[PDB]
Parts: C-alpha cells; structure tokens; sequence
RNA sequence: AACGAGACUCUGGCAUGCUAACUAGUUACGCGACCCCCGAGCGGUCGGCGUCCCCCAACUUCUUAGAGGGACAAGUGGCGUUCAGCCACCCGAGAUUGAGCAAUAACAGGUCUGUGAUGCCCUUAGAUGUCGGGGCUGCACGCGCGCUACACUGACUGGCUCAGCGUGUGCCUACCCUACGCCGGCAGGCGCGGGUAACCCGUUGAACCCCAUUCGUGAUGGGGAUCGGGGAUUGCAAUUAUU
C-alpha cells in the first residue's frame, strides 16, 4: 500500500472482479501485482499451483505459440507493454480492468462431450470448472490477433489490443465472443 | 567518466561522428564496393562505416587488452544463413579491420604494444573518456 | 618387383588397418587407437575403458 | 643445493593413487623440507560411444564407456638427492611418478 | 573493523559473486552502473529490490558484483539473488538479528527465488532421439 | 493472395484530410492510415513524420516495429 | 507531393516508378540488387527515393555508368563475366544480350559435343545430381 | 529357501564445516604509472574505472577434489484392521533428478562381408589371391528418414551483449591445434611464435535474443531451386561439375 507496485505505470487496485464464482481464479492484486509478468514459476508438480500466478503472465505464456515464437518469451513481453498503451488511450479505462471484464465475458458456461452408445455418436452437455473457464478464456481470445496479423500491415500489438476491446464490451464482433456462443449453441441443443 | 558509465549504443554514434568531423582518419580506395564481412548479402547501407567500425574498434581496445586483426573479426563475426542447407557461423572480412586498426595507429591512437599485437596509446584512452563525459553532459546518464 | 607392383597409398581408407585382424571400415582413430569397432568391444574390459554410464 | 622441485603424481584409481601422495608428503614433513600439500588438478574423461550390435539390425542402441585418469602434483624445494631418496621408498601399486629438474 | 561479506547467487549455472562493504551508494556490476544493463526490458526486476525495499537499507554500502555463467536472462536472476542476499548477511553480522529479520521477511513476501537456489539443471540427451525426451519418428510398414 | 495498390505518392486530398484526422483521432499509427485513406505504409510512415514536426501529434512510444502518436492530449 | 511521372520505359524492360530506386533496376537481367546499390553510388544520387522522381537527364547517365564499368572503377571481379571465353576481355551483359550470349555458350557445348550439351540437349541435369528421386512430372506409371 | 524386484554403482540437487592451492582465485593495501574531474572538493587531497606493478602479504566465499555430514514417512494433523500404508501440512533441498547393471525359457530373428572363431562343400595357375580403366550417382514410377520454406511475432543493414561438453603435432609407414605481423574485396597466400596441454590456441568476447535504420501485404527484397561466366584450396589426378 505505501510501497504499491505498479505495471510502472498502470494501479493494480480498483480492479473489479464481477463473478463470486472467478474470484480467487483471478490473479491480480492479493498481493499477486508486478512490475513485469516474467518469472521463474511454479506452475506444476501439483494440480493446485497454475491459479496462484498472476493472469498478466499466464498471457504472455500463451502468446508465442506456432512453432517459430517458442522460446521467445522477451520479444513477447514487448507486445504486451503496447497493448496496454493501446486500450488505455482507446477507451479510457485502466487496461487491467478491461482484461478482467473480457476474460469474465468470453469464458463458457456449458459445453458438450462424447459418450459410446449402441455404436453411434451420442454427445452429453456438462457444466465447467472455474479453472476451466480462465483456461478457455485466455486461449480464445489470443487466438484471434494471433490470426489477423498473419498477412497485414496490422502488427500484433494493434490487433491484440483491440480484441480486448470488444471482448471486454458485450460487443459481439470478436473471435472470443463469436466461438463462445457457438459452443454454448451446441450445448442447448444435446442437452 | 569512465566509458562503462554511460551508455555503449550512444558512446560509438558519437565517437564516429568525432572523427568525422576533425578530418580524422586516412580510407581505403574501397568504399562502394564492399560486403562488409564474409555473411553478409548487401554492401552496407550506410557510406560512413569506416567511421563507424573506427568508433567499435576504439571502444574494445579500452574494455579488453587488445589483441590482433584475428580477434577483431572474431568479435564481428555472426550467422550465415545458407539457403537449404542448416546455418553456421562464420568471421567476416580482415583486409577492412586491418585498414581501421591501421588509420586509428596513424592518428597514434593505437599502437603495437607489448607482446605483439594492438593495444590503445594513453593519448587515445584520453580522448576517448574526454568525449565520454560529454555525452553524460549532454542528455543526462 | 619392379616398376608396377603398387599404387601409393598413403592417406584414406586403403593405407590404415587395424592390429586384431587387419580389417578396414569400423575402426576407431581417437587416442591413438587402431581397432576395429566389433573387436575393441572384446577387449574393452582388458585395460581400455569400463562401463559406469 | 635446494633446488624446487615439483612431483607430479598420476593414475586411474583414486584410492590407490591419493595414499601414495600421502606417503611422499609424509617422508618429507618428516624431514622437514616445507613442502606444499596435494594440488588435485581436474580429472578428465576420455568417452568412447559406439553401437552395441555388430552389422546393424534391430534397434539402434549405443554405449557410454568412460576412463577417467587423476593429476595431482606436490611442490617440493629441498636438495634433489633427499629427494630421490624419498621418491623411490614406499610405492607399491600402479601408479606413475615424474620428477622435475626444476621450476620457478 | 573491516566490514565485508560475501555472497553468491544461482540459476541454472551462472554465479553472480557480489561483496557487500561499508560505503553509502554506488552500487555496481562488471565496474558498471546497475540502471542500464543491457538487454534492458528486464531492466525494471534487478532494480525491484532496490525499489521495493527503498533506499535506507542501502543508506550504508557499496556491493559490487562480479559476474560470469549463463545467458542473457539467467544472469540477471544470479546478480538479483546476489545483491538481495548480501544485504541480509551484512545486518545479520555487523548490525543485529531484528534488523535483517524485518527485512527477509518483506523479500520472502514477493519470494522469487530471492533467498534460494532453483535446483533445475538441464537433463543429458539420450540417444535413438533428439533432446531429453523426444523420440524420432516410427514408421510401419 | 488478394490484388490490391496503394498510392506511393502524395495528392491534396491526402494532404487535407491528413490535417484535419488529427483532433478527431486518439490513435494514428501508418497502419490506420493506410486503411483510412489508399496509401502505402512507408509513404504513411513518413506523412507521420511531417505532422510531429508541426506539433499537431504527439509521440507516445517508439519501438522498432511500431510508432504510437496521440491527439493534443486534451481529451 | 511529385505528382510528376511514374511508369517508364528504359533499355528493354519497363519499369516502375512505384518502387524505390535500386530495387527497381534489378528487373532488368543482369542486374541483381547487389549490383544497383553499387552503380548508384558511383552516379552520386539517391536511392532513398522513389525511380518516378528520377529525371531524364540522371537516368541518361545512370546507363553510362552502368555499361562502362571498368572505366567508373568498379572491379573486374565484381563483374558478371571475366574473359568471356574467345572473345578476350571483360564483359559486363545485359537484358537481351544476356540471353543471346547464353545460347551461344549451349552450342558450343554441343559444338564440340562434350559431356554438357548431351546433358542439355536431352534435357537432364547437368551438375552432378541425381535424377533418381528428383525432377518428376511425371504420370505414367507400371 | 533361491533368482529377478529393491538393495548396489554412476550422475544431479544441499555445506562460508574439514583438507590446500604461482598449471586456481579473491581480498587487502603498498603502490608507482595511465586516465577523466569522473564523484565530495578545486584541477590539490580523498574516492571511483581497469592494466602493468604486486609481496618472503592475508585469505580460500567464488574455481578445483578428497574424506565426511544431510532425507528417515522423520515430525504434525487426518485416514486405514489402526496393521501394512495412504493424503494434506510444518521444518527444509521432500522421502520419486536421470542413467548403468538386469532372471528363467524362447526365436529355425540378424551377422560365414569383424574374427588367423569354425564344420562341410566349392575353386585353385587360362586363379575367386595383383596393376590400368569403368561402375556402386545410371531414370516413364512408387515408398521411408530428414533439411529449408511459404513472411511483418518477418527479412535486411548497422550498433550493443551473455556459455558449456571437448579436442590438439611428438601417433602407422608422417601427421596437429593455432596466436601474432604483412599482402589480397573474397576464397586465400606469406613471414614469425607458443602448446605433450587448470600452463598454449581460449577470460573459447557463439547463436537465437536485444536496440535503431530500410522494405509494405505485393509470388514482394518472401523462397533460392535451377543455371551461365570467373577466381581459390586439397590430391597423383576433381571430366558425371570434391569443397
């Protein structure tokens, strides 16, 4: 509190959580704030260990897939000080509180599985963790910019940025948000 | 102040421009024609890097004890790509190193020293801190 | 003989051996070693080496 | 006259190797001749990886054999007969020895 | 008497051997100042002890760092690791047992590996694959 | 791949508009020029260049794969 | 700004005034990108602009410097060809001429009928390579 | 009761304890010398930056290698027949870091082209045992292991900055690793010097990474296949292009 540590320039006090059934999956302020997200970790040996690191790390770990970014965790880290320079100055708000709302709005709450039955496809809808729900998140909506910037002037720091946008809007006019309700629209269905 | 305590990127960009501008050095007739190392695919883009090897050059010689034209390259030296065939690393040119060593030596800011191969005359690492502080003087470190 | 009975042979596979049965392709040069792979194996016990790794 | 002289000491076995510098450090300090302790240089590995099969068939297997050879080396400076005297006595086991005219 | 303590860090191969001596300020790696060291995007977590900590746990030593091991990364966990530990040691020494333990116990808060050694080390290459657990294609038929 | 050009070279209507973006636009970067008007992205790179020069932007971050520029900072 | 001119013809080939400088030159044969940074160093011009804002009078001397090579001290070795063969110097060749001397070089070859035009006349690789696995195209099968 | 299992051996993670170090370092000054006011101050003096200088200085944290110690489900709480054990937690480095070695019995598995290991049969002077030069690379197809790519999380050009396992002439019948100086754009040539090696090459100043220029979504500068012309090095010889 009197030695708070920022982003070196970002607050990681008011930051909402709006779920009862994601906080304590949300990593971001118990005392979980850093100047950068790169460590060391723990993030196994026990199944109980991956909520207990920030979520601005676990988003720069799941940012450098593809085969030819492995191992590349800096160049990474570059991406992220844009990003949220970006979403700040676009919309306003403090750009933690926007990962929040969009992690919170693009995790699904329903999806469906397989189940061997007379030699003929049969699906179950099921229910989710919480843990689950973050791990969802996060992927769907890195996956979007990770897409778009594949053959256009847009680099990948302006179209990360403004996937969070509308993934932390209600918007609807994203890759996170789109596949969500897909999903959940199969889940209604084989109910 | 000591080089060390300023920044290097800065340090050389500065040192190249001294040079150049005190009408420093003596250079090769070879200037538009020039790889510049072994790996490279293009002549440079810049038509100062005489000068500007000059400045790296003068840089090392005060870090590290000085060693001959070999050294040099070794400290230039970087990745060949090879088309199809998987990267090596390879050392560029000598014929450039030994021309900038040796008009460094004709200003006497460089020296065949002790035990056979280059070290900085105490003129040299004079001037070398002289511009050092400048550059502290000017931004701010 | 006399001015063809040889062809120099003096680097390559053809001008070393190896001091078990004279046998060429399989050999190990490191040490000063000149034995063929399959019967350094049956002396590798007898002072030379011994497994540990 | 006294001159320094340095005993390197070298083998494969390191029990056998270690109580023979013992005992040349022993018939010294007896004497009292101001000699320096063991200085246990690194050991090395000489590696040797080749296939287990004779004509390849089968998986592809190989074998790790090592030796690893000890140095270590006591620094002396007395009269080079006490010396030699000292050097000769009380050496059973395989185990090399080299005597140094002198050093600086 | 003459207060100096030393102390060392790790991670995976790099030593960072940093004495702590009586002084005020200056505190220094490789004979260079510690606020540009250069990959310098990693630049704001060597300075977090300092930063976190304030400066009136450094109101009274010189630490300087000698450095060798690792890359580019990995040395600058080693010179953290080091620093963090030498200022613990030189209060539990010269000064007194509650003035280190308020101290160890505001690191081990944030703990980062800034009071231990990371026991992981690269695990040695078995052959019939590449690295340390891959395994080459297997074809049937 | 799509079939698509740019103009590598200036006309007055680039000109104008490139003057009166600015207060209505809180991020410009040489990609979103290139969107909002028909212009190839060195060309945009550079057009940037001119406008920091009258003090109409403001830089905000620099990298070497990206320049970021903002308004006047009055909201 | 410079609205002035933009697609041209030159020697052969036409080219644009879209691109930068060097970049466009070396569409042109004979000339690779390695080759054009050199001859505009010679000429003393820009290549941090685009080739529509070149004007007539600086291209007129841009062929000069260009097809007199030896005599704007560019090397020998930096040359496409050194002693042609019987033709006894130096040679510097360029876009239509190019293709001209190359099928010369082919007749000769099977001239004398060496190894290499058999290789090219039956159309088969010509550097040690093997045909084996490589080339295909193909069909027809057993 | 026995074999295999574990035990064992090797390897990795823990010691400011022990043993001792010009073929390993550090610290301390003495410094004298260089350097800049670079810091307090003034430029003196005091301090900072490294090198030569360092010692019959002090020390062994860092490097080295030997003996020892340390880890036991030991402690605590659950659970279990309250047994064998299991789960969580404290302490701290969690009892599990990775290999080596590996049974009985079997296969008509592979290898007579490793063997001066070997049975039998065959051939043996017009020889299946030697020289010359040619082939094992020959291409309508098919299949397997890999390598490099399809770009902007990039390429290109400058600038900054970090390692570890090894290896080396004195060997077979003839050969090594290379510093340094000079000449050449480059490949390379040439003159001198060290190293039997914790001593010399080499404080192995490696790459991705990092920072700033240029290119602009275009089969483009992405890609470098194919192919023309020319120069070097190895060898007795390079043609089907050794590199």
């Amino acid at each position: 509190t009197p030695d708070i540590k920022l982003f070196g320039k970002w607050s990681t006090d008011d930051v909402q959580i709006n779920d009862i059934s994601l906080q304590d999956y949300i990593a971001v302020k118990e005392k979980y704030a850093k100047y950068l997200p790169h460590s060391a970790g723990r993030y196994a040996a026990k199944r109980f260990r991956k909520a207990q690191c920030p979520i601005v790390e676990r988003l720069t770990n799941s940012m450098m897939m593809h085969g030819r970014n492995n191992g590349k965790k800096l160049m990474t880290v570059r991406i992220v000080k844009h990003a949220f320079e970006i979403i700040h100055l676009l919309t306003g708000e403090n750009p933690l509180q926007v990962l929040v709302n969009a992690i919170i709005n693009s995790g699904p709450r329903e999806d469906s599985t397989r189940i061997g039955r007379a030699g003929t496809v049969r699906r179950q809808a099921v229910d989710v963790s919480p843990l689950r729900r973050v791990n969802q998140a996060i992927w769907l909506l890195c996956t979007g910019a990770r897409e778009a910037a594949f053959r256009n002037i847009k680099t990948i720091a302006e179209c990360l940025a403004d996937e969070l946008i509308n993934a932390a809007k209600g918007s609807s006019n994203s890759y996170a948000i789109k596949k969500k309700d897909e999903l959940e629209r199969v889940a209604k269905s084989n109910r | 102040v000591t080089v060390k305590d300023v920044n290097q990127q800065e340090f050389v960009r500065a040192l190249a421009a001294f040079l150049k501008k005190s009408g420093k050095l003596k250079v090769p007739e070879w200037v538009d024609t020039v790889k510049l190392a072994k790996h490279k695919e293009l002549a440079p883009y810049d038509e100062n890097w005489f000068y500007t090897r000059a400045a790296s050059t003068a840089r090392h010689l005060y870090l590290r004890g000085g060693a001959g034209v070999g050294s040099m390259t070794k400290i230039y030296g970087g990745r060949q790509r090879n088309g199809v065939m998987p990267s090596h690393f390879s050392r560029g040119s000598k014929s450039v190193a030994r021309r900038v060593l040796q008009a460094l030596e004709g200003l006497k800011m460089v020296e065949k020293d002790q035990d056979w191969g280059r070290k900085l005359t105490p003129q040299g690492q004079r001037d070398l801190d002289r511009i050092a502080g400048q550059v502290a003087a000017a931004k701010k470190k | 003989q006399q001015l063809y009975w040889s062809h120099p042979r003096k680097f390559g596979q053809g001008s070393r051996s190896c001091r078990v049965c004279s046998n060429r392709h399989g050999l190990i040069r490191k040490y000063g070693l000149n034995m063929c792979r399959q019967c350094f194996r049956q002396y590798a016990k007898d002072i030379g080496f011994i497994k540990l790794d | 006259a006294i001159h320094r002289i340095r005993i390197t000491l070298t083998s494969r076995n390191v029990k056998s190797l270690e109580k023979v510098c013992a005992d040349l450090i022993r018939g010294a300090k007896e004497k009292n001749l101001k000699v320096k302790g063991p200085v246990r240089m690194p050991t090395k590995t000489l590696r040797i990886t080749t296939r287990k099969t004779p004509c390849g068939e089968g998986s592809k297997t190989w074998d790790r054999f090592q030796m690893r050879i000890h140095k270590r080396l006591i620094d002396l400076h007395s009269p080079s007969e006490i010396v030699k005297q000292i050097t000769s006595i009380s050496i059973e086991p395989g185990v090399e020895v080299e005597v140094t005219i002198a050093d600086a | 008497p003459l207060q100096s303590v030393q102390v060392f860090g790790r991670k995976k191969t790099a030593t960072a051997v940093a004495h702590c001596k009586r002084g005020n300020g200056l505190i220094k790696v490789n004979g260079r100042p510690l606020e540009m060291i250069e990959p310098r995007t990693l630049q704001y977590k060597l300075l977090e002890p300092v930063l976190l900590l304030g400066k009136e746990r450094f109101a009274g030593v010189d630490i300087r760092v000698r450095v060798k091991g690792g890359g580019h990364v990995a040395q600058i966990y080693a010179i953290r690791q080091s620093i963090s530990k030498a200022l613990v040691a030189y209060y539990q020494k010269y000064v007194d047992e509650a003035s280190k333990k308020e101290i160890k116990d505001i690191l081990i808060q944030y703990d980062r590996t800034l009071l231990v050694a990371d026991p992981r080390r690269c695990e040695s290459k078995k052959f019939g694959g590449p690295g340390a657990r891959a395994r080459y294609q297997k074809s049937y038929r | 791949r799509d079939k698509l050009n740019n103009l590598v070279l200036f006309d007055k209507a680039t000109y104008d508009k490139l003057c009166k973006e600015v207060p209505n636009y809180k991020l410009i970067t040489p990609a979103v020029v290139s969107e909002r008007l028909k212009i190839r992205g060195s060309l945009a790179r550079a057009a940037l260049q001119e406008l920091l020069s009258k003090g109409l932007i403001k830089l905000v971050s620099k990298h070497r794969a990206q320049v970021i520029y903002t308004r006047n900072t009055k909201g | 700004p410079e609205k002035f001119q933009h697609i041209l013809r030159v020697l052969n080939t036409n080219i644009d005034g879209r691109r930068k400088i060097a970049f466009a030159i070396t569409a042109i044969k004979g000339v690779g990108r390695r080759y054009a940074h050199v001859v505009l160093r010679k000429a003393d011009i820009d290549l941090t602009k685009r080739a529509g804002e070149l004007t007539e009078d600086e291209v007129e001397r841009v062929i000069t410097i260009m097809q007199n090579p030896r005599q704007y001290k560019i090397p020998d070795w930096f040359l496409n060809r050194q002693k042609d063969v019987k033709d006894g110097k130096y040679s510097q060749v360029l876009a239509n001429g190019l293709d001209n001397k190359l099928r010369e070089d082919l007749e000769r070859l099977k001239k004398i009928r060496a190894h290499r035009g058999l290789r090219h006349f039956w159309g088969l690789r010509v550097r040690g390579q093997h045909t084996k696995t490589t080339g295909r195209r193909g069909r027809t099968v057993g």
